[PDB]
Formats: structure tokens, C-alpha cells, sequence
């Protein structure tokens, strides 16, 4: 696990959290926690305004008409998600964000960019979103009833490059995907193309050199 | 932000498709509307001082306690009156943007998103602004397509406040 | 096994669609018998509501886990 | 995240040592002040909305550039996000007061926050001013002698001031 | 519902854990508090009608237009006054539930969740209820732990409205 | 760590809420407990060497093969005996941390998490440490709340090993 | 990933050339060593737990700072993570031996491992010492003449030693 | 690339498992096949020029319009004939890679992935290459395991095109 | 159940692919191994009683306390000896299944999954079974491929226990 | 999923018995036929596209209602879905042939397929007719005496016909 450097790396709050599961015959408070957990995770800790809430999807989730996964899929396909992460981004940046939001990890290899770029170009954004959520990886980690969460810790099937690239996409707890130094630029386009990694730079506050970014 | 041209490209981009006759029709709809929208924006802009001042006075008349009651959220002093006229001016200006853009986009992005939190935090009644918007509706003097589109944004803001 | 099953006759099969029912606005209700052979299994009998676009993917998911499909119907 | 008790424990474990008698006595003194600590948390929480709104009003009055068109607090969305930030910082300061340790502030509230404001262009110096205004209001509320069993709360007040200063320093 | 016992078990359940010394301490905290809450609930219950009527008049005194202005959202008629006394009675009654339960759960589940939509939809001013809650704080006559817990829920409601 | 104060804050943070009367009650539960925990920690610490040596001999008496059998995992030599006394000292020391913290957090983070992998990899019997823990329960000489809290952690470790 | 066969193929396609007779003969020689390669993988795998545990014990004996309080292998969480890491590295070394190509080891295990350990504060030099200890035990196991058809496995053993060397070099 | 050895490790790695007798048997299967595959690769390579030209003429004989019709996509001129013989050479060469690799990997990654878009984009009939592959099947002169494995790859390409 | 044939189909199915030369080679690998595995299963089965009894005595000799110490987890009475002989029989029987299946699948699905919780719950030492498996390795009397495959499964069990 | 070997194992474990000499001998006979089994899988796979397309053409020739406007196989996406379904069924029949056990076909293809087609309005009786057309083409391909070592493949042919029959019965 991550113990000594957890707070320094911004991982300690997630060490202290547990997966948010919607049990059968869930209560009212259970549904609200899922909605809050889904909004924080899938939308990258961006502030969500009341006018932006997916009230219809929230209703169906609360009613048991859609499961957690289908609620996640509904949020990921919403105009709110596309506005935040699709319409103003390079598709490689979109693919990066999708992996972090929906799978809680960074892309491992250029093959993933190839797959999802082609899938978007040939079948569209909604088809690409389905690929993440209907993936074997999503099934084994979250299944039908658990909100996605960051997978900092080592798991079966991991590659070491994934760990270092997580801190390229995750920049601390008091932060959002749309409020990072690199702004709209793809974080991993170069790393994936060259199969290279970079030294982990921890979040601001706990790391004086948090702002180090290489030049072109 | 929500406008016909942006929505058209956003739909095609989401689908990974070239623009088709559907999107071209959207553009034709914009072109049919645009000149009336620009005319409405000009008319509201030229009359903005009169509309904002009259709208503020209409609010004070309907809610006289706002000019009689001490408090940071009221217009009993010149400070609060200046804040109130400023706010009504923001509504009128952003409505002209909607007419230029051809959609609620400017209202959605600049004014409505988070307005509930602002009014709650600073103890501002949405009914005050509804009254101001109703005044502007009854006094902008537009007609035809200019009136229809302009009133759609004014009612859009009213509905958001209610 | 001396048990009952839910009644999905007439209009009782219907479920709400909203914006979550895919391109065809159709929901399919999959009743399955499942066990833990992955995430924890909470119930031996489960129901899934999936759109037409995801129906194929859901069947392979159920199939890969070795769970049994007892009934499928339009919702 | 540590509390006042687990902070000492973590340092002891890294040394492989039992807590000394002095350390246990120091924690006993912390327990003796527990009622004052709970009261301070309760008082700040019970006035949270007033502390945020009053501080925000004062900040914008002294810094009108924040709310004029083009300002970073202009438009409802940015303004609402700004008020959320003040509430969040105040909320975490109450967490640190409750636990008796700054770790919850450092681990969560201030972790990556400077990156957020630099990336967005939020003026960190103005956030620090707003946090300073909340601090002034909060400490007065904690120190109010009315409707409470009288006693000396200087130590807890000094601790709370430090958490506010930590937050203000982290942003500017 | 947020209460010390429910949150203790839910957190343990989310961890798949038996209850430990942490949760037992939560229970001891509830037991230290519970009698004061029950007595506070009794005192507020016995004095409910005086508190509710006094609170309603405090609102009418602070906002005289509510009893002078025609409208469905105002109290210029007995219909509106009865609605207002009813609403203030709901606030007090659900506050006594929080004292019984030992947490804000009753307020969260029965009153606060969705209150913003209701007040917006029906043009009800949160400041009215804030004034009603402030009167209840100033007049329930509790002391000690009973006072502190009761005021925490009344201030919790005020903060939710502000 | 699992302690009343940290879990109270983490739960409230996950819900995005300020601390309420529920969390304050948790603090009062902690304050009711802390002095007995600190007193228990002092008593175990002052008697640590006797308890550790006594616990080690209790294990050796119950499992004599651990002192007669050659092997890296046994205590037939001073190397293994030193490893054993060290390990029992870790259990006792971390239990005193639990008393100071008022929760199983120190045991969970420092000892319990991953203990099954250690004992399997190095061929150490959990039954050995269960015997050491039972000796400490029988000989720490505590009473009242100090006894109950200390035994809860000792039993927590025993249950984890069984 | 590549294996011994597909490594040569990929280099041939990049040149647009059929495999030469010498290249095909070289791959035939690789096939003739296949049984020894499979035996080497089987022997390391069959002794995997002993290799990891013996190496870990030898490492902590030589570097007792790792397991003293405050050490990076101290506490059960970290010790468990440490033992897991040794097993992972050994597992991927066997993968590379099985495929006859280091790509699976380099791509999935070693790439980023130096940066990971630096970020976590894991002592990379100590990991290299542990990897080196696994190397000696594994190579001795592979070379054991008992209970196997006799022959020369020096080429396979050298290849396995190379993969262990890659792992030791990468962590530090 | 898809081969028995890479597939064996991929499956084991995805399960976090050391290689077991299952994967060892996969290796023995590869070793059983490898020499026949290498001989087949040698035979095809040595006969490649005759096979490629013979296959191209087979396509021209079966589809005479390809050599009589003007167009960038046809082989009426020397330019188009050179492109065609090149493409057939690519198919044959990559098939030899499959025999070397012992799997469809080289075909999957170098030729099959994206072939549909190429043929659509440049207006090339998949039937042309099917006939070329059929000619190679009937004329490579292999026997036994060499024949069976090579024909499996040629058929794999034929199936992908159809 | 992990076997070469089921793993071959599972990999292809996960890729939505027909079986290719890669999977046929896996089958050929299975066929190379199968008869030796079936021979090994017969030899172990014919000698099962001697191997189980000899293995049981090997454990009692190595760990004499298991035949002298009272307790449900020990073999000091006929009940525990029968439990022990039964358990060792389970290991040997399921190993013969692995030889029949050609993979660790029967061990994985029938014995290994959950063994850690069983041994901890009932205070059974994994070291006991490791000695039993080592006896069977040293005494099954196999050779050639039968020995190597059988030892791989016995070593697989030993590794799982350590 | 079971294969021919694990099927016997699973039945044996449920009774807590070793495989008998007769059962082991039966599996030895299965091993002796493995080359024919592999050839049958290779032949069906090598003609998969032809088998599906020829079967589809034959089906629509005898059941033109399927492809007329309003028919369930009318429109490109429905026709593509139909051809996909035929390929899926053929693929899983080859899987069952490969493993020697119908479990993969039943568990991963036919599991709920009858109810799926009923819910979708897909005519299952026509799917069964298509599957039968693939069956007859596949068996002739497997039985082709040209270019293969001569021998008796009647047993494997009967087994493959059984798997096709299961698929046809399951859909209708
Ligand atoms: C500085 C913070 C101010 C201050 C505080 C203060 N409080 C006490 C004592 C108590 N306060 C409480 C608090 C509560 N009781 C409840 O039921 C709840 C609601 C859930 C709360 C918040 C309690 C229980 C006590 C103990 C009993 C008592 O009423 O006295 C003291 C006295 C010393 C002590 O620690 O006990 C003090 C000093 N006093 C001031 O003058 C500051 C403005
Ligand atoms: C019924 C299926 C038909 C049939 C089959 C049949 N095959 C053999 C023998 C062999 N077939 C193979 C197969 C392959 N070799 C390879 O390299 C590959 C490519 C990956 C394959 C598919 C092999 C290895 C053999 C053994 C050697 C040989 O060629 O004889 C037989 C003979 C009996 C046996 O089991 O070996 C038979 C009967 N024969 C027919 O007549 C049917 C039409
Ligand atoms: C260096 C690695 C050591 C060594 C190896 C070695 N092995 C062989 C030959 C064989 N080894 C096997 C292996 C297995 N048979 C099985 O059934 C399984 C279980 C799935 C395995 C792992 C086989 C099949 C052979 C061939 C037949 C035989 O039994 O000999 C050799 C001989 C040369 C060759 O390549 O065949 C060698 C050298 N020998 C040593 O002395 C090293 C210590
Ligand atoms: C043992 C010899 C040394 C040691 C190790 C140690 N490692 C960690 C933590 C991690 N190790 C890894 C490495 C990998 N993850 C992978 O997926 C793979 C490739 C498949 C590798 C090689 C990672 C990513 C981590 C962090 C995430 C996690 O642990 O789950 C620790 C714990 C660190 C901590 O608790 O903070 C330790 C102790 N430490 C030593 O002192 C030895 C020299
Ligand atoms: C064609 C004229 C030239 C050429 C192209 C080429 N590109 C790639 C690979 C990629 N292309 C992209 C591009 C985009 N991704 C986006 O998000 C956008 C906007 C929506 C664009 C334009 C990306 C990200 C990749 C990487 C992933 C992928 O491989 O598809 C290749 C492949 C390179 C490789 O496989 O290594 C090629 C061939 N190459 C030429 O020679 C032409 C000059
Ligand atoms: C006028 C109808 C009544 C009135 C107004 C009033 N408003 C405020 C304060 C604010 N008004 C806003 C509104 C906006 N800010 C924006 O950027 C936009 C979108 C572009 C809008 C609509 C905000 C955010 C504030 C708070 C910050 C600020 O002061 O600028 C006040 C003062 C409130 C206070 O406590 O300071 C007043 C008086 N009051 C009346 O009584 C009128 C009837
Ligand atoms: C108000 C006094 C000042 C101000 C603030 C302001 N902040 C943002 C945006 C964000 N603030 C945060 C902070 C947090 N999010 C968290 O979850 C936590 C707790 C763990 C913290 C501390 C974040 C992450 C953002 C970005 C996310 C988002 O959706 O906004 C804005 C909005 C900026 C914009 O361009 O929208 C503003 C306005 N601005 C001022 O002018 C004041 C000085
Ligand atoms: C004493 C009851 C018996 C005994 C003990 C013994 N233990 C080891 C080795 C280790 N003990 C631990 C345990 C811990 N390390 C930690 O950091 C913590 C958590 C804070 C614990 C509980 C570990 C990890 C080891 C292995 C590494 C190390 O040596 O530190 C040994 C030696 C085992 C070996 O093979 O070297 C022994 C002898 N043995 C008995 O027979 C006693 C009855
Ligand atoms: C005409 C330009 C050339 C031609 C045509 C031809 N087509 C087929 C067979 C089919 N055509 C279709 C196409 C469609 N079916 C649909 O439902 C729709 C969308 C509404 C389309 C466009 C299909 C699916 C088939 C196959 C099934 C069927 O027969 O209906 C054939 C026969 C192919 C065969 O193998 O039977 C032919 C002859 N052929 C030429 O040579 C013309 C130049
Ligand atoms: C062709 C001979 C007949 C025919 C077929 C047909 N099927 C569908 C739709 C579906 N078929 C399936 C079946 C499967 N999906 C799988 O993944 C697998 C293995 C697990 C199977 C067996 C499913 C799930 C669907 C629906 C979802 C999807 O298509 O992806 C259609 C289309 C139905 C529609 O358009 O609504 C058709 C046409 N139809 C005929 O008329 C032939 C007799």
C-alpha cells in the first residue's frame, strides 16, 4: 500500500475512504451518498451547480430503475460530462479523463489510445463511453453496484507505468481535472507514444516543487 | 454554451460525424432569426438606462420594504440602490447577449448557474428580480420575432427564479 | 424448490426509461441466478435493467461469470 | 489524517517507543480541555453561514475588482464557487479544531489547492484576505462570554487561529 | 438518518467490521446526551403552542408586509396565517425529533431535503423562517446540555436556510 | 486510522457536512474514555518488560517444540528467542497505542493489515501470538474501563489471528 | 509483448524482408533449447515461495535498518508489500524466461519502478540486493543436476541471469 | 502479438499467476509446431517470386477487367501491376511471419487491422486478394504440418476478407 | 477450471475470435502431456492408501506434538487422526484430478480457494500439509513427464501453503 | 466451463472418488482421437465465412419473408445482426468441439438465448433453420477426404452434429 508518502502524495484521504456500494433494498441516505460519490468521481471533483444536476438520472437511481453502473453511464454520456471533458479537449486528453473518471486509473499503453480513438471516430462518443463501463476491468473492480474510485494500490493486472501516470492525472484532493496547471493539454500523449514515464511530483501544499513541468 | 451553431457542431462532434442536412437546417434557422435578434439587442441597448431605472423603481414600488428596511440585502440606502440597479443591468445586458448569440447560453453561463446559491447566501428574494424582468417585458417595446425571442429569454430567467 | 417468482404480466413489466434507455429507448430486464465463483455477490437472485445497446455486453458479462439466465423480457 | 492522539502515536511508532509519562500527561491535559474544544467547534458551526457571508461581503467591499465584470468572482457560477471555497475552508478548519491536529486541513483542504488557484487564475492573495476575515469573526464567536460556562479559552483560540493562518498561508 | 448509533453501525458495515471500541465510545457519547435531549424535547413539546404562536407573531412583526399583502404566499388572510403557523409547527416538532434521535437526521430527512425547491416554487422567503427559529431559540427557556443541543438544531436549520 | 475523532470527521467530510450534534456526541464519548485509556497505557508500559517476558515464556511453555526445534521460524536459539520477544513487544506496544488513540487504528495500520501474509511467508503460527495475548489479558492487572478497553484490543488481535 | 520468435519477425517487417536462412536456423536452435527453457521455468516456479522468503530473510539480516521501527519494511502493511514486490519481480523474470524476451519484464514491471520507489521512499538499492539474492537461489535451483535429464543449460542460465540483472538495475 | 507463448504469459499475468503446467503444455505445443513452421517459412520464401507472380496472374485471369480498365485502383498500367504484385508479396511475406511466430499475430497487426478501411478507401476488391491467396494455397507445395499451418493462415486472411 | 483447453477457449472467447493455430498448438501440447498425466493419476490412485498413510505418519513424526496434545485441531485421538488422514487424502485425490485435467484448476477450485481461512479458523498449521505433500513427492515413484507434472501440482500446493 | 477432462473430474469430486480405471481408459481413448478433433476444428474454422454466408443465403432463399420489407432480417443493421448471430453460434460450436464438452456452448451462447429472441421478436424457428444449414455444410467440410490423412472421423462428426443440434434446439 501507500503509508509513509500517502499524505504527501494526496492519497491519504482515499486510504481512509471505502468503496461506495448501493446494497439491495438501499435506503434514502444510501442513494444520496452514491449520487454525491458519482458526481465527485465521474466529473473530476468539479463544483456542480444545481442547474447542472442530472435530476432525472438521480430520480431513476433513487427509484432502483437504474443501477449504479447505469447511473455512471448516464452521467458519462450527459451533456454536462461532454461540456466539461469532450468538446474542448484533444481526444487523447478525453481518453485520459475517461480512464481516470470511469476506471480510476491512468492509461497504460498507446494501444489504449489507439482503441478508444478509433472507437470514437468510427462509432461516436457514446459507443466509446460504453467500452469503458462494459469492460472486463470495470466489471472486476466495480461491478453493477459500486461507484468507481481511484485505484492507487497495486492490483493483479497492473503495470508500474500506471502508478506513475496516476499522479500526472491526479493533482491532489483540493483540485479538479479542469483546474490543473497543464489545463486542457494531454498529460500522457508523449509518455504513451514513447512508452516513457516521469518522476512523480506530488500535489501543492505538501510539496514545494509541485509546479515543476517540463518544456516542449 | 447553448446556441444553434454550437449545439449543431456539438451533436456532430459527439457522433464523430461530418455536418449533414440536419445541421445545415439548424444554421438556416439561425439565419432566419439572427437579424431580428440583433435588432432586439440594439433596441434594448439604446434603451438600457431607461429600462434598468424603470425596472428598479417597479421593484421598489411592488416591494416597498426594500427601500425602507435597514440591512445589507435591502436598498434603503444609496449603496443598496446602486447594487440593485447593477443587478438589473446585468440581467438586461446578458439578455442582449442571448439575442446576439441566438440562445440562452449567455444567461446559462453568466447568470443562472449558481444564482440560487447567491440569492440564498446574500438573502436576496428572487421575487424582486422576477418583478424587474416583468417590467422589462412590458416596456421594451419590441415587436414580431424580436419581441418573441426577447421575451423567451426574459421568461427563461423568470422561470429559473421560480 | 417451493419458491415464487415476480409477476411481470400486462403492464407490470414496464420500467421507466428517461434518458438512460439508449438509442432505442428500450429497457430489458434480465433475471439471473448468480454466485461468487471480482466484486462481492449480495444476492443469489438478481435483476438487471440494460438498454438494447448494452444487452449484448450484459449477456457476455453474465456468461463470463457462469451465472444462469432465468428470464429476459422487454421493460 | 491524524487527531491529537494519533499524531503522538505515529511519532512514537516510527521510533518504536512507548509514549513517555510526559506525553501521556500532555494528552491528559488535552482531554481536560475537551469541553472547550467541543464548544468552539459548535459555536463556529452554528454561525457558519454568517461567518462566510459577512466575510465575503467585507472582502468584496475592500476588493471591488473581484466582482466587477471580468473579475474572478463575477458571474453567478464563479461567485457561487467562491462562496463554496470560503465555506469549505471554514468547514475544514472546524475539522482541525475538532481533531486537534492540522493534518485534515493539510491532507485534504490545502492539498493541491495552490495548483487549483494558479491554474484557474483565482487570486490567492484575495482568498487569504477572505480567510483572514473569517478568522476574525470566528475567534470573536468562540470567545463570546454570553450563554456559556465561563473559563479561559485562550489556548483553544490560539490553536484555531493557527489553523486559519495555515489555510491563508497555503493560498497566499 | 444521521444519529450517533446509525452512523456507528453504517461505518462499521461499510468496512465489513464488527463494532469495536470506537463505536462503543460513540454509544457512550449518546448515552451521556440522551436524557438531556429527551428533557429538552419534553420542555419544547409542553410549550409548543406558545412557542409557535409567539414565533409566528415575531415573523409578522419583523416582516409586516406578510400580513398586509395579498397573495397566496403571504399571511394577509387566515388561510395564510394557518399555513404559516403550520409550517412553524413543523419546524419545532421536527426539532424535538432531533433531540429525541440525537442528531439532525429528522431535520435532514423530513424538512431540509428539498426545502429550497419548495420555497422557490411557492415564493416563500427563507428569512421568515429564520426569524421564527431565532424566536424559538430566544424563548424555549432551556439550560445546560438541553439548551446546547436544541440550539444546535435550530442553528442547523437557520444555516440550511442561509 | 480508526478512532472516534478521525472517523467522525472523515464521515462528515464524505457527506460534505459540518460537524453536528452527532459528531459532538462522539467527541464526548471519546472524552469519557480517554483518561482510562491513558491510565491503561501507562500501566501496560510500566509493566511492559514483565508482560513481554511472561508472555514469551507462556508461549514456550504451551508450545515447547518452539524452543527445541531447529529452524528459522522457531526459538531454539537466542536469535529466534530475540525475534519472538521483539514480536510480542510489538503487540503490546501497539496495543498501548490503541488505548492512547481510543480505537483499533494503530493495530489495523501497523500490525493487523498484512499479518496473515507475514505468518504464512515465515511459517509463524498465529496460535503462538494468541497465547501471548491471552497471557497479557490475564496479567495486566487492569480494572474498570481501563480493563475493558484494553481487553477489547487484545481480543481484537486474537480474533484477527483466529 | 514480444517473444523470441516475434522479436525477429518485428525487426524483419520493419525492413520489409523475409527472414534469412541464418535467422531461421537461429530460431531452430532456439527451438532445440525449448525443453531446457521449460524446465528452467518449472524449477523456478516450483520453488518460488522458498526463493522469495529465503531472499527476504537474507536481505533483512544484512540490512536490519529495513525492519527496525521506522524502517521501510517495518509494520505488517509494508512488510507484506515488500514480500509481494519480490514475488512480482520473480514472476516477471520467469515470464521473460518463458518467452525468451525481456519485453514483458521491461514493459509491465520495470518501466516506472525506479520512479515509483523514489516517490514512495522505498530504498531501491535494498530492492536490488533482494533481487540479487533471488537471482543466486534461482540460478542454483535451475542448475541442480538431480532428477532431470543431464545436459548443458549454461546458455539458458546466462539468459535468466540477464533478466535478473535487468530487474536489479531498474529498481536502483 | 498473438502467439502461444505471448498468450500464455498474457493470461497468467492477467491472473497474477506464476506459469503452471497449463502454460508449460502451451510451450510444448509451440515446440511441436515450431520446426514445421520454420521449414514452411523457408519454402515459401525461397519460392516467393514465383508464388507472387503466379498469384497476380491468377487474379488477372479471374478478373480480366483489372488489367483492361483505366483507374488508380486497377492494374491496366505498369503502375497498378506493380502495386498489385507488391500487395500480394505483403500477404505472402506476412504469412511467413505467422509460420515463424506460430500464430496470426503478424497478420493481425501488420495486415488485417485496418484492411477494410484501406480496401474501401482505395476501391480495392477483397475478392482480388482472396483469389491470390487461393492460388498460393494450391501452389506452395507444402505437406504435413507445414501445409496445415500455412493453409490456416492463408484461410485466416481469406476469412478476414470475406 | 484452469486447463490448457479451457484457457485456450476462454482467451479466444474474450477476443471474440475463432480458434486459430495458436489454440490448436495448445491442444497439441495437451495431447502430448495427456497420457503421462493419466498414467500418473493411475499410479497415485493405485498407491493412494499407502501414500496417505505414509504421509500422515511423516507429519506425526515431524510434528510429534500433533499426536500428544489435546485439542480439536490435533490428532492425539482417533478422531483427529481420521480428520488428518482424510485431509491428506483430499490433497492426493485432487492432485490426481490435476493430472487428469492437465492443469491446477481442480486444486484451485476445490482446495486452494479458501484454504487460508479454513486453516486459520480451525487452527491447522499449513506446515503440517507441506510435510505431507513433500512425503508424497518423495514416494509416488513416478518418473519422466509423469513425475514432472505431478511434482508441479504438489509444489503448487506447497507454494500456496507458504 | 468444462472440457472433456474436467467434466469427469467434477463428477468424481462430487462423489469424493478417484477416477476409475475405466474412466481413465475412456479419457485415453479421447486422447487418441485428439488429432481428428483438432482437424475438425481447423476445417470448420478455415471455412467459417463460407459456412455462414452460404447458410444465410440458403435460409433467405427458403424463407423470403425474413428479408422482405418489414421482415426481421430486413434493413442492413438487422441483416448484419443476423449474420453476426450465425457466426457467434458457429464459433461456440467450434469451442465445444475443441473442448469436447458442450458447457461452453450452453453457458456462454445458449444461456437465455431463447428468451432473448422472444423478447426481441427474432424468429427462433428461423434461427434454428439457419443453424441446421450451417450444420450440414460443416459436417461435409469436416468429412472431406481430400488433403488429409485417411481415417474414421464418424465419432467426432457425430459429436459435432450433437453440438449443432443443441444450438438449434435451444433457439427453437
Ligand atoms: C471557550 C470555548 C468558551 C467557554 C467554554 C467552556 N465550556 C465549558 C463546559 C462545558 N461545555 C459543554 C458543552 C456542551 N454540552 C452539550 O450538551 C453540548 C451540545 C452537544 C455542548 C457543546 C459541556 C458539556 C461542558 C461541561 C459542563 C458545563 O456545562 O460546564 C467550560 C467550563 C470548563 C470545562 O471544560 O468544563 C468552558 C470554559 N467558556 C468561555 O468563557 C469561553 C467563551
Ligand atoms: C476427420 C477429421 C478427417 C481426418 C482427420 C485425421 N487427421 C489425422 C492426423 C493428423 N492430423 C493432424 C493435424 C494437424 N497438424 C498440424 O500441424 C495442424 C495445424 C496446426 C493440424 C490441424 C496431425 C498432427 C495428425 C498426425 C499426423 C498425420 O498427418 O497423420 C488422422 C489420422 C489419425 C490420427 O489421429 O493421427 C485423421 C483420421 N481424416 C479423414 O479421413 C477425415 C476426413
Ligand atoms: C537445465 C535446465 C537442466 C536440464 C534440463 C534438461 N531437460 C531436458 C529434457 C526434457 N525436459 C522436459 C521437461 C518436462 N517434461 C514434462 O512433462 C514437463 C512437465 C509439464 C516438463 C517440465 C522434457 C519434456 C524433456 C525431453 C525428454 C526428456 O525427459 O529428456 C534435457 C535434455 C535435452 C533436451 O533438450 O531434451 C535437459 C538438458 N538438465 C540439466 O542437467 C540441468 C540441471
Ligand atoms: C521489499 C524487498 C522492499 C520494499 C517494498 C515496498 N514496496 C511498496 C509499495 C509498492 N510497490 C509497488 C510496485 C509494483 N506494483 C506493481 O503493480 C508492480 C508491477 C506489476 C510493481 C513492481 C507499488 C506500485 C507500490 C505502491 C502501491 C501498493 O503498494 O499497492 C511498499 C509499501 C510502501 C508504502 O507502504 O508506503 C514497500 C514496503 N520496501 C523495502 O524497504 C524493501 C527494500
Ligand atoms: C497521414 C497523412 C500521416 C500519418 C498519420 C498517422 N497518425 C497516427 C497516429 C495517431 N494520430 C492521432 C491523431 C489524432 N487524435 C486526436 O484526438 C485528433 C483529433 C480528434 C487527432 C488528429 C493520434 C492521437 C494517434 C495515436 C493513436 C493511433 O495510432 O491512432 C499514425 C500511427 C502511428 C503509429 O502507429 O505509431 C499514423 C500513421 N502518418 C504518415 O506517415 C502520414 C504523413
Ligand atoms: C434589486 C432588485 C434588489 C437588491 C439587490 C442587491 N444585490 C446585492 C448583491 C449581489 N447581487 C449579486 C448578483 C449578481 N452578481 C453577478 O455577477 C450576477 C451575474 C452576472 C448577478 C445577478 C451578487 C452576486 C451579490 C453579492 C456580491 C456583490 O455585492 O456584488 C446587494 C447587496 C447584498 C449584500 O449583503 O451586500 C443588494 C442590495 N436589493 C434590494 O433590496 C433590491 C430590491
Ligand atoms: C472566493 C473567496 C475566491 C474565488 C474562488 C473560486 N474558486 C473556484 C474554483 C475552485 N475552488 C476549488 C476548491 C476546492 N474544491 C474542493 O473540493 C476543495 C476541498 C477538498 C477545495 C478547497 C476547486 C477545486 C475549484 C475548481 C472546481 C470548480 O468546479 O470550480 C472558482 C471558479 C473559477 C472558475 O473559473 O470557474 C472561484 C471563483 N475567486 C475569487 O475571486 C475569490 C478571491
Ligand atoms: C514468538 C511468539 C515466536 C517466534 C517469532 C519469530 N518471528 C520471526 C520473524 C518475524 N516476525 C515478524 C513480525 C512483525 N514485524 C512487524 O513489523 C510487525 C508489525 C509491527 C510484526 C508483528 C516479521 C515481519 C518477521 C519476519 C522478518 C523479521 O525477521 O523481522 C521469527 C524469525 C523468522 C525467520 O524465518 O527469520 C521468529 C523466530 N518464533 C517462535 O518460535 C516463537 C514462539
Ligand atoms: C446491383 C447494383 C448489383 C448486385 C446486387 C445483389 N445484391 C444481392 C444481395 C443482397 N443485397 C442486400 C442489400 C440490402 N438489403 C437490405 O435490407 C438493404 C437495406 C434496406 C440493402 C441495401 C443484401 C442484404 C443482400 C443479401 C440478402 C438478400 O439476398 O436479400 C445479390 C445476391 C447476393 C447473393 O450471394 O445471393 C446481388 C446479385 N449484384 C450485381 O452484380 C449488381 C451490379
Ligand atoms: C439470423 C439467422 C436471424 C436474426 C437475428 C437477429 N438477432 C438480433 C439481435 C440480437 N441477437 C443477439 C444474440 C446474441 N448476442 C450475443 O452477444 C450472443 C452470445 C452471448 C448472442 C447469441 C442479441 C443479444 C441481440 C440484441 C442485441 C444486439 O443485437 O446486439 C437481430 C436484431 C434485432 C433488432 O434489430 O432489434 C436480428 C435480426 N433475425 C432473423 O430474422 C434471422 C432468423
Amino acid at each position: 500500500a501507500i503509508t509513509t508518502a500517502a499524505s504527501r502524495l494526496g492519497v491519504a484521504p482515499y486510504n481512509e475512504s471505502r468503496p461506495v456500494e448501493l446494497r439491495p433494498d438501499f435506503s434514502l441516505d444510501d442513494a444520496k451518498m452514491v449520487i454525491r460519490a458519482v458526481y465527485r468521481q465521474v466529473l473530476g471533483n468539479d463544483y456542480i451547480m444545481d442547474s447542472e444536476r442530472l435530476k432525472g438520472a438521480e430520480s431513476l437511481l433513487t427509484n432502483g430503475s437504474i443501477s449504479v453502473r447505469e447511473f455512471v453511464r448516464t452521467v458519462a454520456k450527459s451533456e454536462l460530462y461532454k461540456k466539461k471533458f469532450l468538446y474542448n479537449n484533444f481526444q487523447t486528453r478525453v481518453i485520459e479523463l475517461n480512464y481516470k473518471h470511469l476506471l480510476g486509473r491512468a492509461p497504460f499503453s498507446e494501444d489504449e489510445v489507439i482503441f478508444h480513438l478509433d472507437l470514437y471516430e468510427n462509432q461516436g462518443f457514446d459507443a466509446d463511453i460504453d467500452s469503458y463501463i462494459d469492460s472486463v476491468e470495470y466489471q472486476e473492480n466495480f461491478g453493477e453496484n459500486i461507484v468507481p474510485y481511484y485505484r492507487f494500490n497495486n492490483q493483479v493486472g497492473d503495470r508500474t507505468v500506471g502508478f506513475t501516470r496516476m499522479f500526472r492525472l491526479y493533482r491532489g484532493y483540493a483540485n479538479s481535472d479542469r483546474s490543473q496547471l497543464e489545463r486542457s493539454s494531454s498529460r500522457l500523449a508523449t509518455e504513451l507514444g514513447q512508452n516513457t514515464v516521469s518522476a512523480i511530483v506530488g500535489p501543492s501544499g505538501s510539496n514545494a516543487g509541485w509546479a515543476y513541468r517540463p518544456s516542449r | 454554451m447553448k446556441t444553434p451553431l454550437t449545439e449543431a457542431v456539438s451533436t456532430a462532434d459527439s457522433q464523430g460525424r461530418f455536418l449533414s442536412s440536419t445541421e445545415l437546417q439548424i444554421a438556416f434557422g439561425r439565419l432566419r432569426q439572427a437579424n431580428a435578434g440583433l435588432q432586439a439587442a440594439k433596441a434594448l441597448t439604446d434603451n438600457a438606462q431607461s429600462l434598468v431605472n424603470g425596472a428598479a423603481q417597479a421593484v421598489y414600488n411592488k416591494f416597498p420594504y426594500t427601500t425602507q428596511t435597514q440591512g445589507n440585502n435591502f436598498a434603503a440606502d444609496q449603496r443598496g440602490k446602486d447594487k440593485c440597479a447593477r443587478d438589473i443591468g446585468y440581467y438586461l445586458r446578458i439578455v442582449t447577449y442571448c439575442l446576439v448569440a441566438g440562445g440562452t447560453g449567455p444567461l446559462d453561463e453568466y447568470l443562472i448557474a449558481g444564482i440560487d446559491e447567491i440569492n440564498r447566501t446574500f438573502d436576496l428574494s428572487p421575487s424582486w428580480y422576477v418583478e424587474a424582468l416583468k417590467y422589462i417585458k412590458a416596456n421594451h417595446g419590441l415587436s414580431g420575432d424580436a419581441r418573441d425571442e426577447a421575451n423567451s429569454y426574459l421568461d427563461y430567467a423568470i422561470n429559473a427564479l421560480s | 424448490r417451493n419458491t415464487a417468482s415476480p409477476v411481470y404480466a400486462g403492464s407490470t413489466a414496464e420500467s421507466l426509461r428517461g434518458t438512460s434507455a439508449g438509442s432505442r429507448n428500450q429497457m430489458y430486464r434480465l433475471q439471473v441466478i448468480q454466485g461468487a465463483a471480482g466484486t462481492r455477490v449480495r444476492r443469489g437472485k438478481a435483476e438487471y435493467l440494460v438498454s438494447y445497446d448494452n444487452l449484448s455486453a450484459k449477456l457476455q458479462q453474465i456468461n463470463r461469470q457462469g451465472d444462469t439466465v432465468t428470464m429476459i423480457s422487454l421493460a | 489524517m491524524f487527531d491529537v492522539f494519533t499524531r503522538v502515536v505515529s511519532q512514537a511508532d516510527a521510533r518504536g517507543e512507548y509514549l513517555s509519562g510526559s506525553q501521556l500527561d500532555a494528552l491528559s491535559a488535552t482531554v481536560a480541555e475537551g469541553n472547550k474544544r467541543i464548544d468552539s467547534v459548535n459555536r463556529i458551526t452554528g454561525n457558519a453561514s454568517a461567518i462566510v457571508s459577512n466575510a465575503a461581503r467585507a472582502l468584496f467591499a475592500e476588493q471591488p475588482q473581484l466582482i466587477q465584470p471580468g473579475g474572478n468572482a463575477y458571474t453567478s457560477r464563479r461567485m457561487a464557487a467562491c462562496l463554496r471555497d470560503m465555506e469549505i475552508i471554514l468547514r475544514y478548519v472546524t475539522y482541525a479544531t475538532f481533531t486537534g491536529d492540522a493534518s485534515v486541513l493539510e491532507d485534504r483542504c490545502l492539498n493541491g489547492l495552490r495548483e487549483t488557484y494558479v491554474a484557474l487564475g483565482v487570486p490567492g492573495a484575495s482568498v487569504a484576505a477572505g480567510v483572514q476575515k473569517m478568522k476574525e469573526a470566528a475567534l470573536d464567536i468562540v470567545n463570546d462570554p454570553n450563554g456559556i460556562t465561563r473559563g479561559d479559552c485562550s489556548a483553544i483560540v490560539a490553536e484555531i487561529a493557527g489553523y486559519f493562518d495555515r489555510a491563508a498561508a497555503a493560498v497566499a
